[PDB]
């Protein structure tokens, strides 16, 4: 019966909420008392990557912490050299409408996707000199929100429909398809162990999946609007999100709760990007007020502000060594902060 | 990805000719091309260069003014017009493609080369003893010094390593201090310090036999070295 | 300089990439982008068949002008998350099936989407080329089906010459910003090759206004 | 169809409810013990001297 | 002479009105988002730089130092060099507007070909060519006519030089301004009338008329007295020459002061960009 099934679902949801509440002794703010503050963070624009001619929608760092990839609304996808401002490649895209870009950990491939519902994967290192499309990944109905490389052979994708997918390069088919969401699924963030990954959707609910078994382990709620970005704690036992609710929240996998909320009354615009720093003490959040922010992780206090961009910050990421953070925005520039 | 050279013959002293190589199978418009020449029984010697877009042309001291190099993107062919040929320009000229970006492998593919017959401030790189007696299955450490420290301020030593199997074109082996080219096995592994350089072969078979060369790319004349010939 | 040989060559290659990027941007600056929107029925495909996945593109040149058309009626997702990538489009093309009223009603859905596009915070300065197709079929079913079935406020006669003007003015009464942008209307049909010329004239007007704004004359 | 999707939802909820959880005090202690153990290795937290910064020039 | 405190204060107000305005225009327009998006921004940057050169070289050097502050400059090298440089400045100021009005005419009359014929890459070449050509053409002004020092006989080299200056500063530029602005008004009112726009057409017509008429009116007397000096008569009262020539020069330089307003302050896009740059800048 539909009525009986919905009543059971409601009472299991209540039971889960009760179990979560029963395992909350002291909040993160209370635990992080008598701990010294980070203080002001005076990051400076070390490099400005002024090559694009449209809105920077996505960025990703190489494992070397020196090679960048940027995707803009024009049919171009530039691969930069962070140290000396240069352009390693200018990859022409078959569809200028892009929403994501991913740099493979090995540096051999770069993936991109947008309103075409195609995760075009490119071959950076070939016997020729040009960069060519390795595979055109088809099978998503909605736009491609974000993609992340598990290795040179695998990639997960956050689509426009209520579906994520684990593709396998060398054969266009998708191995495991994750279907547990409602509404659009925005950016995802893989775990370091490459066995779980969190996903942000427009249902104000994030989910931790298991890429091997294909199921959803546990779900995280609390947000009041669509989650536009999500980043995963370096430890592997936490992650933080970002929503159009003008707030960010840090969740914990083994507690299943929200630990403490990154919301200031002075901010009304949403969050487009989120990236923990190394050791996970500073959380960078890219806001729509033509600006970024540096949010302390273990204390709600706000560190400095990265006011360098004329338009909305649509993308930002920390390097693997934590030495620099590069933030892209809807103005074609892409600054690197240190 | 064959890059075939056409041209050459019995040119009279004081004559002139043009050497053309036709690239077939890669982005010629993006690859920057080098010209190198090899005496009939001696080592190699850099000649010319054309960058992508033909915006930077650099010449060797011996061929400066004498030789005019040209690039033709639409036909995927690279030229070399030679004027006032002397008695020492006889060689088996080689065409070398080279792409320059971060993480690139310059001097990667080498053309088959063409023969030429003429009738009747630099970084000195030296290879020790020019000859090494080896046997299959052993290990050999080929070393070559320099005249100036190759370690630039950006941290990468600008050394290379090439292999010339008998009757073949040179390959790319180690495209910087402690690097490895595409297609070469894991056996080759060379690492040095500053001016001194070494290359080590773990277990050499009959395939990795011939004369080896190391060149500098720090100061642009790109001086090569002698050959360390390996033989039983 | 204080650079090495490969560093200098990499800078040269980066400058070449800069030149190619600037050339491509100049090429794209000459191209007129036209977003395509429609009602529940896929009349955009039907009309574009006459002119001859998700987002689909239709490149064509008319009287020395490269055109871009972005039909995004197959996205089947939430329009909010991707409508913001379409600002800077020269003009937005919107089609309304004039015969699709005797079926919330479908013209009301069309008005809802028209309101959400015209009054969107991204398209304040973007003109809309409104298309009212199926004119013969609307003239055909206008007499049998009263307009009160979708226009309770309509009290005029059930004749085409006025029954189309009422719909045109009703659509024109949805843009709250009548100064930053303007709405162009054409009662098209299944047999009309002049729609390309209507779009061409509207695009010329829009680019004239954009040039005036750039030069300060407006 | 609706019955099937409701059953899928209730089964997922059951699987989530059958999990083993940890106290948020312990969770926060673990999280704050990761930053302190990795504090000295953060270039952004403690500013790196200009010699070791690869973005000085 | 109690009138001597008039020109100094007038040119002081001239500098105060122009130098901050044009320097702010240069600072705002020197950004990459301006030099690469619209050619009008590059042309306006060139116009502002030319206006700054005009203000400095003429006002601050000549009309302040050489007329009120210092006034014993050695004549041979530096006075003639300053004359040449300021003639270069005025030529650049007047012949950056010419490509500006040509670009406006193309953009309003043939909008389809506006992005094909005009783009920042070509406008860079046009601007540098205009600057070089004006700098080279202003060398013949080394032997500029001398009138104030003494009333004597002006030979042929003064006649041809003054005719060339009059043409290249006033006559050809005003003629092309009039032709282009009349034709753009006629092609903005008559051909299309598609949307039946009244406000935009009226504002554009008013702006163009207040450009052409103001340029002609401010540059009239400074040329009219030269024409009367040459062909009118040898009429006496050398003092009157100083008086009204000074007033004509003041009007002519008020023109290059108000070009800032009349070209870039009208643009609502430029005003918004100015507010944004001041905000982020400040
Ligand atoms: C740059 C030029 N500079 C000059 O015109 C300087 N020469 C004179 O003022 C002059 C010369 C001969 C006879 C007479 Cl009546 C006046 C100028 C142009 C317009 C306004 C101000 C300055």
């Amino acid at each position: 019966e539909l009525d009986q099934l919905r009543q059971e679902a409601e009472q299991l949801k209540n039971q889960i909420r009760d179990a979560r509440k029963a395992c909350a002794d002291a909040t993160l703010s209370q635990i992080t008392n008598n701990i010294d503050p980070v203080g002001r963070i005076q990051m400076r624009t070390r490099r400005t990557l002024r090559g694009h001619l449209a809105k920077i929608y996505a960025m990703h760092w190489g494992t070397d912490s020196r090679l960048l990839v940027s995707a803009s609304q024009d049919g171009k996808l530039i691969i930069w050299d962070s140290y000396t401002t240069n352009k390693v490649h200018a990859i022409p895209l078959r569809s200028s409408w892009v929403m994501t870009c991913a740099y493979a950990p090995s540096g051999n491939y770069v993936a991109c996707g947008g309103l075409d519902n195609i995760c075009s994967i490119y071959n950076l290192k070939t016997r020729e000199g040009n960069v060519r499309v390795s595979r055109e990944l088809a099978g998503h109905t909605g736009y491609l929100s974000c993609c992340r490389f598990l290795d040179d052979n695998q990639i997960v994708t956050s689509s426009g429909d209520t579906t994520c997918a684990l593709w396998d390069i060398e054969t266009g088919q998708q191995t495991t398809t994750f279907t547990g969401h409602t509404g659009d699924v925005m950016s995802l963030s893989l775990a370091p162990d490459t066995r779980l990954f969190v996903s942000g959707a427009c249902d104000a609910s994030a989910k931790l999946w298991d890429v091997r078994e294909g199921m959803c382990r546990q779900t995280f709620t609390g947000h009041e609007s669509d989650i536009n970005a999500i980043c995963f704690f370096p430890n592997g036992n936490a992650f933080a999100t970002g929503s159009d609710d003008a707030t960010c929240r840090l969740f914990d996998l083994r507690a299943d709760q929200e630990l403490m909320t990154y919301s200031h009354d002075n901010i009304i615009c949403g969050i487009t990007s989120v990236s923990f720093s190394k050791s996970g003490r500073l959380l960078l959040a890219g806001y729509d007020d033509f600006n970024c922010n540096v949010w302390d992780a273990l204390k709600a206090d706000r560190a400095g502000v990265l006011a360098g961009h004329d338009n909305r910050v649509s993308c930002l990421g920390v390097t693997d060594d934590g030495m620099a953070v590069a933030t892209g925005s809807w103005d074609s520039f892409l600054k690197i902060w240190n | 990805v064959q890059l075939v050279e056409s041209g050459g013959g019995l040119v009279q002293p004081g004559g002139s000719r043009k050497l053309s190589c036709s690239a077939s199978g890669f982005a010629f418009s993006s690859f920057g091309m080098h010209w190198v020449r090899q005496a009939p029984e001696k080592g190699l010697e850099w000649v010319a260069y054309i960058s992508s877009g033909s915006g930077t042309i650099y010449y060797a001291d011996t061929v400066k003014g004498r030789f005019t190099i040209s690039r033709d993107d639409p036909k995927n062919t690279l030229f070399l017009q030679m004027t006032s040929l002397r008695s020492e320009d006889t060689a088996m000229y080689y065409c070398v493609r080279s792409i320059y970006y971060y993480g690139s492998s310059p001097f990667d593919f080498w053309g088959q080369g063409t023969t030429l017959t003429v009738s009747s401030s630099d970084i000195v790189m030296t290879q020790a003893t020019s000859s090494v007696p080896v046997t299959p299955g052993e290990s050999v450490s080929i070393s070559c010094r320099s005249s100036k420290s190759l370690l630039h301020s950006n941290g990468n030593t600008y050394l290379y390593w090439f292999l010339q199997r008998p009757g073949q074109s040179p390959q790319l082996l180690i495209y910087r201090m402690s690097n490895l080219a595409s297609g070469v096995p894991d056996r080759f592994s060379g690492s040095g310090s500053g001016t001194a350089f070494t290359l080590t072969i773990s277990r050499l078979e009959a395939e990795d036999v011939g004369v080896y060369y190391c060149m500098q790319h720090l100061e642009y004349p790109l001086t090569f070295g002698a050959g360390t010939k390996l033989e039983l | 300089c204080t650079l090495s040989a490969e560093d200098k060559a990499a800078v040269e290659r980066s400058k070449m990439i800069d030149r190619n990027l600037r050339e491509d941007g100049e090429k794209a600056a000459r191209e007129v982008k036209l977003l395509l929107l429609g009602a529940g029925e896929s009349g955009k495909s039907t009309i574009v068949k006459q002119m001859k996945t998700g987002i689909v593109e239709t490149h064509f040149t008319f009287k020395d002008l490269h055109f871009k058309m972005f039909d995004v009626g197959g996205q089947r997702s939430e329009r909010k998350k991707w409508i913001h990538c379409f600002e800077g489009v020269t003009a937005i093309i919107f089609c309304v099936a004039l015969s699709d009223y005797d079926l919330m009603n479908r013209m009301h859905e069309s008005m809802k989407l028209f309101d959400s596009i015209c009054n969107n915070k991204w398209f304040t300065d973007t003109s809309i080329i409104l298309f009212l197709n199926k004119k013969d079929l609307f003239e055909e079913k206008i007499k049998k089906s009263p307009l009160t079935i979708c226009y309770p406020e309509y009290a005029g006669s059930n004749t085409y010459e006025e029954a189309a003007a009422y719909i045109q003015c009703q659509f024109e009464d949805l843009n709250k910003r009548k100064d930053t942008k303007e709405i162009y209307t054409h009662f098209t049909c299944a047999t009309d090759t002049k729609n390309v010329q209507f779009v061409f004239d509207a695009v010329t007007d829009v680019i004239i206004k954009n040039n005036l704004k750039d030069c300060g004359l407006f | 169809a609706s019955i099937a999707q409701a059953r899928k939802l209730v089964e997922q909820l059951k699987m989530e409810a059958n999990i083993d959880r940890i106290k948020v005090s312990k969770a926060a202690a673990d999280l704050m013990a990761y930053c302190e153990a990795h504090a000295k290795e953060d270039p952004l937290l403690t500013p790196v001297p200009a010699s070791e910064n690869p973005f000085r020039e | 002479c109690g009138l001597g405190f008039v020109p100094v204060v007038y040119y002081s107000l001239l500098l105060c009105l122009g130098l901050p305005a044009n320097i702010l225009t240069v600072i705002i327009l020197s950004q990459l988002v301006a030099r690469r998006q619209k050619s009008v921004y590059n042309y306006l940057l060139a116009l502002a730089a030319a206006d700054i050169l005009v203000l400095f070289f003429i006002v601050f050097v000549d009309f302040l130092l050489e007329d009120f502050i210092l006034n014993m400059q050695m004549p041979q090298v530096p006075d003639k060099i300053i004359e040449v440089l300021e003639f270069s400045s005025i030529h650049t100021s007047i012949w950056i507007t010419v490509p500006l009005t040509i670009d406006r005419y193309i953009a309003v009359c043939h909008p389809l070909k506006y992005h094909t014929v005009s783009y920042p890459a070509r406008t860079r070449k046009v601007i540098v060519s205009v600057y070089i050509t004006c700098f080279l053409t202003s060398i013949p002004y080394y032997w500029w006519p001398n009138i104030w020092t003494e009333d004597y006989i002006s030979t042929s080299v003064h006649h041809v030089l003054i005719w060339i200056h009059c043409f290249t500063v006033y006559l050809v530029p005003c003629s092309i301004f009039f032709i282009l602005n009349s034709i753009i008004v006629y092609k903005l009112r008559r051909k299309s009338n598609f949307r039946l726009r009244g406000y935009s057409t009226g504002k554009t017509t008013a702006i163009l008329f207040t450009i052409t008429s103001i340029f002609a009116t401010l540059w009239a007397p400074r040329i009219i007295m030269i024409l009367y000096h040459l062909y009118g008569a040898p009429i006496q009262n050398r003092w009157l020459v100083h008086i009204m020539s000074d007033i004509a020069n003041m009007l002519a330089l008020l023109n290059t002061a108000i070009n800032f307003f009349l070209y870039c302050f009208i643009s609502k896009r430029f005003r918004t960009m100015a507010a944004a740059t001041l905000k982020a800048f400040f």
